[PDB]
């Protein structure tokens, strides 16, 4: 058993700042798949890379418009099981999604600056688009769970859709997310150190070209540690919570809960950063 | 000199296996599809199987699918058959055939030797009226050779060969496709018609012109020969 | 809806393209130098080191360098210059010992200024070799570097050779934007004269590797 | 000495001289009442793909359905027209090539570039292969231009201001036409096989006599480099490219200009000129990735080709007059129609 | 020197001596050659797409 209230805070802050997000990230991605179709006549593994992130985080907003329903009634959803299941699960699959594109992003920036002779930094757009595809079903895998039978909670709205609520349990959700904001944050902190300090070392640093691109590379990873990181310590907040330290008591969890959600807000504000940092803000178009 | 000697001939069993081997020199034999034709002790001859390129593409007559395996191997230019559960109906000579496929090309240029195998105890049907046609040098000569099927393809092209097999020798290309003329063959002999109709003209018989005379088709992949027509005299 | 003979031809043209994919993707993991010069001006020895064009083969840590020469085309420059335009880097050798001969210092300039602003190399490095070091070295003992820079002042020793020789080669690429010019010092027996290029042809695929990631 | 001072000067004013006063007209007042031809569409066709660097040169078969194409990656690639297929794939010696060739009778083709050297390759063989048949040299300077006299014939030109005709089978230089003053960039054969022009860095064009080996005739009126050129169908008249963003027609009878097409907005040069079965249309490639179609008699463009990211290299017209050809430094070849 | 000199005189000379024809006859040469062939160029009078080899 588990609480999954609904609080009065939370409706006059959350719907702003997911309209204004959403309208953000929409618009800039919009822009972005645009300019690759159109004037990206010339195709290698970065752009595919590039264009496969801008794809995934484009896809949340097929459905990021829908929750806004939740504005009325408060806790209110007025639709049916499936209609909610496609939602969360869509949700899941373009966040893990953007973690896993920007972690080969990164991987292929390390490969072409430290090992520049490598043949890995040459591949036919054929390799490159197997590997998108891969790590599509990937990530489709990871995230497709029980889609439709178990989203509702029933008390004001017949389908109260939590996934990540206090409810102590190690399904998917809840308790593996956790690695992939550690693994991959990891992964991105030691590319970009080793990128920046061989730059450095062998003093090709002298170009205005070369800063700028240290510049964005530790952009990259501020950005990504300042957006993924505040949800994962609320998580661990919640598992100490867990264990004893007045177990099975919601109204000390009330706040925590609120945390969750208020935190999650930053989740998709990658939606709006990225679309600057990578495809635009760089001397490629 | 280019040439093609094959190998692993002899009395067998029925119910037995045996291997046949067709060993290549003298050309790029990694450019070249090969072709294993059979002719049975007194009469036509018959395609037994066919191996491209790459080893891409494997076909393989009605008669023998499935008992019948053939392979390649490019690096030391050989060709191996593998037959399993021979019949009395196997007794034959096989040979080894040569075809490389591109536009202006000219497949079955050149015919192996022959092995002499002996085994104790929807398809298109080409037709040759004729058997038997007593001629005197000096004179002229027609051959006639019917399909059951339109040979002519939407490309314009029409898929008619004639071969030349003269005693104790194995077949020569005459003449691919209808009209075109085999190098080194005479500008004596001539071939027209239509589709479901061909024929075949010799204007001056010599005496090197005596032999039997073969029409095949290469429209549908179960290659068919004609009965054959040979000249006397 | 195609004949026999028409899929066997589609199978061959298909094997062909195979062939020729396979041939270009082993040929674009390769380095290649145009090597430049005034004449008699050290090319000889730095071939050595490692009709019309000449082609040079070599491999220095897992890299193979083609390097082409083009010493006997006596035909107008412009007209077949623009086939070395994917050319990864261009070395060029001088000497420092020509100061004095004859003026001949003055037409090597001419020919770097030449090319090092064509219209097609405005991307490629320039690895300069500065040839002749103890000859130039022995000869300004006696005569002074007046002789073919007037303009020039300052004491006459070794040590003003990175001074208004290097400096004079360097301020000729009016776009300094987009290439970078590498000197180096050699002699007749070095050992590290391959070792430069190397470092240089690293920066140069470094810099391509980074703009074609478009970081950048 | 004086001579070369005053009577070569007074030999060019007699040629001037006898020049205007064989000019009754211009092309451009007979042609005045022709119907103009009227805007020409082409659409792509077809498109080949296959090779990996730019290409610089290409040949029509004579039968119209088979074309010759050489790039800088070192192949010399056959292309069956109809089909997109390919038949053979020639890997050269040399990569730095800058010609290719189809012989008449469809057995040979030949090749050449900066290594001054022209590699006769043989096609029909009975192992199956392609392989060198013969390589001619004797030059010394690149070679920019090669074409097949006959089976057993061949006329070259190269950066060395000077033509060379040989003899495949022995090998030795039959004859050798000079006289030129600068690099040689291009000829074209008479439908008779009896005189050829060429067309120099001199800013001039000369008509030399196959057999007896001299020049014959010298056309200027050009401001730069010549880099193309090509014979009228009638064989009476050849159309010239230069670098000044200029096309010219010159009459072999008249010995004279007769009209010149150019336009305003084009400041590039010129990389190839073809004609038309009938004459009717001049298709003429330019530097900036176009490629335009004038109505040869009355220089009015007419169309532009426009499929092209790079520069237009090579340009043809099958024999029978149903296909153009045109192959950029994108590595790509363009069947029109 | 002396000797290009000559050759250069003497090729003046003999491309100096070649019979040549009014302009208008020529232009008219050229404009019946073109109007003759009119019916034989695809390019200039398109052609049917049932008869063209090119066609898709
Ligand atoms: O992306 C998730 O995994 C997710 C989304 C949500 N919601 C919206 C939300 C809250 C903070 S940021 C976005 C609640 C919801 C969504 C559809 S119906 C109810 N929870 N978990």
């Amino acid at each position: 058993n588990c609480c999954v209230f609904r609080d009065d805070f939370i409706a006059k802050v959350l719907p702003p700042v997911l309209g204004l997000e959403f309208i953000f990230g929409l618009l800039g991605n919009g822009l972005a798949l645009w300019i690759f179709c159109f004037h990206l006549k010339s195709w290698k593994s970065s752009r595919i890379f590039l264009f496969n992130l801008a794809v995934a985080d484009f896809l949340l907003i097929i459905c990021l418009p829908f929750v806004m329903d939740y504005y009325v009634r408060r806790s209110d959803w007025k639709f049916g099981d499936i209609p909610c299941r496609l939602v969360l699960f869509m949700f899941a699959m373009n966040r893990q999604g953007s973690i896993i594109f920007l972690t080969v992003v990164a991987v292929d920036r390390y490969f072409r600056v430290v090992h520049p002779h490598h043949a890995l930094n040459k591949i036919s757009n054929w390799t490159a688009a197997i590997i998108s595809c891969l790590l599509w079903g990937i990530t489709v895998g990871l995230t497709v769970h029980l889609l439709k039978k178990k989203l509702l909670i029933q008390n004001g709205t017949a389908n109260v859709c939590i996934s990540f609520s206090i409810c102590h349990t190690f399904r998917w959700h809840e308790a593996m997310f956790l690695l992939e904001f550690f693994l991959p944050l990891g992964i991105i902190l030691f590319c970009s150190a080793r990128i920046i300090w061989s730059l450095r070392q062998r003093q090709m640093d002298r170009h205005a070209k070369i800063k700028r691109a240290i510049t964005f590379i530790m952009v990259v990873a501020i950005v990504f540690v300042i957006c993924f990181l505040p949800s994962v310590v609320v998580r661990i907040h919640i598992f100490w919570l867990l264990h004893t330290s007045g177990t099975q008591n919601c109204e000390v969890y009330r706040s925590v809960d609120l945390a969750f959600f208020i935190t999650l807000s930053f989740t998709y504000m990658n939606s709006m950063l990225d679309p600057v940092v990578y495809y635009f803000s760089s001397p490629s178009f | 000199d280019v040439q093609l000697v094959e190998s692993g001939g002899g009395l067998v069993q029925p119910g037995g296996s045996r291997k046949l081997s067709c060993s290549a020199s003298g050309f790029a034999f990694s450019s070249f599809g090969m072709h294993w034709v059979r002719q049975a002790p007194e009469k036509g001859l018959e395609w037994v199987a066919y191996i491209s390129s790459g080893s891409g593409t494997i076909y393989y007559a009605d008669t023998v699918k499935g008992r019948f395996t053939i392979s390649r191997d490019d690096p030391k230019n050989t060709l191996f058959l593998q037959m399993t559960s021979l019949r009395s109906e196997d007794t034959a000579m096989y040979y080894c055939v040569r075809s490389i496929y591109y536009y202006g090309s000219s497949p079955f240029d050149f015919w192996g030797q022959g092995t002499t195998l002996t085994v104790s105890s929807s398809d298109i049907v080409m037709t040759q009226a004729t058997s038997s046609v007593p001629v005197t040098p000096g004179e002229s000569v027609s051959i006639s050779c019917r399909s059951s099927k339109s040979l002519l393809h939407s490309n314009g092209n029409t898929y008619l060969y004639w071969f030349l097999q003269r005693p104790g020798q194995s077949p020569q290309l005459l003449i691919y496709r209808m009209s075109n003329l085999a190098s080194g063959v005479p500008d004596r002999f001539s071939g027209s018609g239509s589709g479901t109709a061909f024929t075949l003209t010799i204007s001056r018989l010599e005496a090197e012109d005596v032999g039997v005379y073969y029409c095949m088709q290469h429209l549908e992949y179960p290659l068919t020969f004609g009965a054959g027509t040979k000249l006397e005299l | 809806t195609l004949s026999a003979e028409d899929k066997a031809a589609v199978e061959r043209s298909k094997m062909i393209d195979r062939n020729l994919r396979e041939d270009g993707e082993k040929a674009a993991r390769e380095v290649k130098l145009l090597l430049l010069g005034a004449g008699e001006s050290g090319k000889s020895t730095i071939v050595k080191q490692m009709t019309g064009i000449v082609e040079t083969h070599f491999t220095f840590k897992d890299l193979h360098f083609k390097m082409f020469d083009v010493g006997a085309q006596r035909s107008e420059r412009k007209k077949w210059i623009h086939c070395f335009e994917g050319v990864t880097a261009i070395i060029f050798c001088v000497a420092l010992s020509d100061y004095d001969l004859v003026n001949r210092m003055h037409e090597s300039m001419k020919l770097f200024d030449s090319i090092c602003n064509n219209k097609w190399f405005t991307d490629t490095s320039i690895i300069l070799f500065l040839n002749k070091k103890d000859l130039f070295e022995e000869k300004i003992k006696k005569s002074p570097l007046t002789i073919c820079y007037p303009e020039y002042a300052g004491s006459n020793t070794y040590e003003e050779a990175a001074a208004y020789i290097q400096c004079q080669f360097e301020d000729l690429n009016k776009r300094k934007d987009t290439k970078e010019i590498y000197t180096h010092f050699t002699c007749s027996t070095d050992t590290k004269n391959v070792q430069f290029v190397f470092d240089a042809v690293t920066d140069v695929i470094i810099k391509n590797n980074l703009k074609d990631c478009g970081l950048f | 000495l004086d001579q070369l001072r005053q009577e070569a000067e007074q030999l060019k004013n007699q040629i001037r001289d006898a020049r205007k006063a064989c000019a009754d007209a211009t092309l451009s007042q007979i042609t005045n009442n022709i119907d103009p031809v009227g805007r020409i569409q082409m659409r792509t066709r077809r498109t080949l793909r296959g090779h990996l660097a730019k290409i610089y040169a290409m040949h029509w078969g004579t039968d119209s359905r088979l074309l010759v194409s050489a790039s800088q990656d070192g192949k010399l690639i056959i292309w069956d027209s109809y089909t997109t297929n390919k038949v053979h794939a020639i890997p050269l010696r040399s990569s730095w090539v800058m010609t290719c060739a189809y012989a008449p009778s469809g057995n040979y083709v030949a090749c050449g570039g900066l290594d001054n050297i022209c590699s006769i390759y043989n096609l029909k063989t009975r192992e199956g292969n392609v392989r060198v048949s013969r390589e001619l040299a004797g030059h010394t300077g690149y070679l920019s231009c090669c074409r097949f006299l006959d089976d057993n014939q061949i006329v070259t030109s190269s950066g060395d201001t000077t033509c060379a005709l040989w003899d495949i089978e022995t090998g030795q230089q039959t004859t050798t036409f000079t006289g030129h003053t600068g690099d040689v960039m291009s000829l074209s054969l008479a439908p008779d096989t009896r005189l050829f022009v060429s067309g120099a860095c001199d800013a001039s064009a000369k008509l030399w006599d196959v057999r007896e080996g001299m020049c014959r005739q010298t056309f200027t009126g050009h401001e730069s480099d010549i880099n193309a050129i090509c014979f009228f169908p009638n064989g009476n008249a050849f159309a010239t490219g230069s670098d000044d963003a200029t096309c010219r027609l010159f009459d072999l009878r008249a010995d004279q200009e007769l009209m010149t097409y150019s336009h305003d907005n084009i400041i590039c040069g010129i990389t190839s000129v073809s004609f038309s079965k009938s004459g009717r249309l001049l298709l003429a490639g330019y530097d900036d990735f176009n490629c335009n179609v004038w109505d040869a008699l009355k220089a009015d463009r007419a169309g532009v080709l426009a499929g092209h990211d790079n520069r237009v290299s090579c340009l043809g017209v099958t024999d029978d007059g149903m296909a153009v050809a045109t192959g950029s430094w994108d590595s790509f070849l363009k069947i029109w129609n | 020197s002396i000797a290009q000199a000559r050759k250069l005189v003497e090729q003046l000379k003999m491309e100096a001596n070649i019979d040549r024809i009014k302009v208008s006859k020529a232009a008219a040469d050229l404009m019946a050659y073109c109007e003759a062939h009119a019916k034989e160029d695809p390019l200039l009078t398109p052609v049917p797409a049932s008869e063209n080899p090119f066609r898709e």
